[PDB]
Formats: C-alpha cells, sequence, structure tokens
C-alpha cells in the first residue's frame, strides 16, 4: 500500500503468489506451473521496492543480486562433512527455494558465465551435478521475478525493443510477462505522487 | 481574522497541479514584464484574465493594491480565469 500506481504489476504479482496447476506428462515430462515476470524500466521507478515486498509477504523467498552471485553459488557446491568425513553437496540459492520464489535484482549486470546456469533452471527446473564423483539431479521448482535496466540510462522509444534490452532472446523467451515501465513528466501525476510520498514520510 | 472567512485563501503555488476547482487568491494586482495583468503573493505569481470579470462596484481597482479574487485555474496554459473581484 506504500506504492502509488502500478496496478497491473501488482495484479501479476498476486497471480504469481497463486501459481498454476502443474501437469505431469508422459516421456518423463512436466508442464511448469510457475509464472515468471521481468520488469524493465527507468531509474527510480519502484522496481526494487516490489521485490523487497515479495521477499516479506511470500512464504518462501530468496534474494539475489546480479554482480554478487556465481553459478556455483546458485545451483550447488561440493563441500566436506567434518564430523563424519565424506564429501557432500551444499545447496545453492535456486535449489533452496524449491516451491518458492527467487527475486533477482540488477539482472542485466550478471556475467554471461553466471547467466547460463539460470537458463537451465528456467527450462528443465532441474540441476545436474557431475563433479568430484557426485552424479546427481536436484529438484528446483521456483518462480522468478526479476528487475533490470535498459542498455542506456533510460528507455528509448525511437529505437527497436531488442536494442534497448541487452538480454539474449533465449533468456527473454522464458518469462511469462515482460513489463516495460516509463516515467513520464506530467504536472497532475507529480502533484499526486509528491503528496502521497510526503504523506508516507 | 475576518468573521466571514474561516472558502479560505490559498497560496498561489498550490495551484500548479490542479486542473479544476475554485480558489480564493489574495495578492498584488500589477502588470508582468510582458504587459499582461497578473497577481503576485510572496509564494509566487500568476497571470489573470479579465475578459469575463464582474467586479463589486463601490470602490477603486488601481494597480498596486491588494485584491480578493475568485475563479478557476487552467493548466493547459497558466491562467486564473476570474469570475469575481473585491
Ligand atoms: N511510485 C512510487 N511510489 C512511492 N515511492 C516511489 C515510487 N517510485 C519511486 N519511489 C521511491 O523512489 C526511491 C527509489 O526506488 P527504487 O529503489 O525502488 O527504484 P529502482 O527502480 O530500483 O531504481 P534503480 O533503477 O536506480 O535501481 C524509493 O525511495 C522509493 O520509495
Ligand atoms: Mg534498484
Amino acid at each position: 500500500p506504500s506504492i502509488y500506481g502500478h496496478d497491473h504489476i501488482k495484479k501479476a504479482i498476486l497471480l504469481m503468489l497463486m501459481g498454476g496447476v502443474e501437469k505431469n506428462l508422459e516421456n518423463g515430462s512436466h508442464l511448469r506451473g510457475d509464472i515468471n515476470i521481468l520488469m524493465v524500466g527507468d531509474p527510480s521507478t519502484a522496481k526494487s521496492q516490489l521485490l523487497r515486498f515479495v521477499l516479506n509477504t511470500a512464504s518462501l523467498a530468496i534474494a539475489t543480486t546480479g554482480r554478487g552471485s556465481s553459478g556455483v553459488g546458485l545451483t550447488a557446491a561440493v563441500t566436506t562433512d567434518r564430523e563424519t568425513g565424506e564429501r557432500r553437496l551444499e545447496a545453492g540459492a535456486m535449489v533452496l527455494a524449491d516451491r518458492g520464489v527467487v527475486c533477482i535484482d540488477e539482472f542485466d549486470k550478471m556475467t554471461d558465465v553466471d547467466r547460463v546456469a539460470i537458463h537451465e533452471v528456467m527450462e528443465q527446473q532441474t540441476v545436474t551435478i557431475a563433479k568430484a564423483g557426485i552424479h546427481t539431479t536436484l529438484n528446483a521448482r521456483c518462480s522468478v521475478i526479476a528487475a533490470a535496466n535498459p542498455v542506456f540510462g533510460q528507455y528509448d522509444v525511437n529505437r527497436d525493443p531488442h536494442q534497448n534490452i541487452a538480454l539474449p532472446d533465449s533468456l527473454l523467451s522464458r518469462f511469462d510477462l515482460l513489463f516495460v515501465v516509463t516515467d513520464d513528466i506530467n504536472e497532475i501525476r507529480d502533484r499526486s505522487i509528491s503528496e502521497h510520498v510526503l504523506r508516507t514520510h | 481574522r475576518n468573521e466571514n472567512f474561516q472558502m479560505s485563501i490559498t497560496p498561489i503555488k498550490n495551484l500548479l497541479g490542479r486542473d479544476a476547482q475554485n480558489f480564493l487568491l489574495l495578492g498584488l494586482l500589477n502588470k508582468n514584464f510582458k504587459g499582461n495583468w497578473s497577481l503576485e503573493d510572496p509564494s509566487g505569481s500568476v497571470e489573470i484574465d479579465i475578459s469575463q470579470t464582474i467586479p463589486t462596484q463601490g470602490h477603486y481597482y488601481v494597480p498596486g493594491c491588494m485584491v480578493l479574487v475568485e475563479g478557476i485555474y487552467y493548466s493547459v496554459g497558466n491562467k486564473f480565469h476570474v469570475t469575481s473581484m473585491t
């Protein structure tokens, strides 16, 4: 209730909270029931204050930042058990949020080597580990909400959409709803939003 | 502190986002450097339209004096269309 506007995005978040029905199909397949949303927009457009709200209101939520994450930190890491002595696996961000949500911020600022792993989790919803004699498939069924910025500082309407977003097409196809949000200068909007912000403070 | 007033007088800059409604403006009546009639208060200034003004007869309306005015503000330009003057 502390965000002014963005009604459609708030409807999309609610639809994320109540996910779809997953269908198990022959040939060992499953149709995903999760809704994945991406938000691209201008600076200071309340993109990051909705991810924080989803972190709090949801039952299970994991927060991630693009530049401060790695592939081995999202899927799984090989470690050792001091008490007994074997070699084991430690869960990462994606697999810890099974039947939950992952909120990624500064999604475009993530390195390419990091961005491939999230691709697989977005496609198969499973992680494959084949390192150090540990051959395992791990279940990761999570919903992804992400926020990013265009290639330039602000969205340009005189250029084609693909030029504005630096993300590849294969990654972009795996999001159910892409919301492009823009801040437009208008006196009535400014008068209302400034009043709301000053009332909040 | 008058008895009748308790619409109340609103500062001019409080009109910068409104597109409708009524306001009671008090300020100096003068001419802008462009030659247009205008009203000025410590908060700011606004242009004034006299094309359909009905003044209260019984006194003098000379530039350089405080005036109570009533009307509607239009944001398509920056104009306070006057309907009453006292
Ligand atoms: N519609 C709004 N309602 C209330 N506060 C808003 C709104 N839009 C922006 N703000 C305020 O703007 C500030 C910055 O917002 P936020 O951090 O969510 O932006 P952002 O889209 O993540 O920006 P960036 O592109 O810089 O990462 C916050 O103080 C937030 O309250
Ligand atoms: Mg942000």
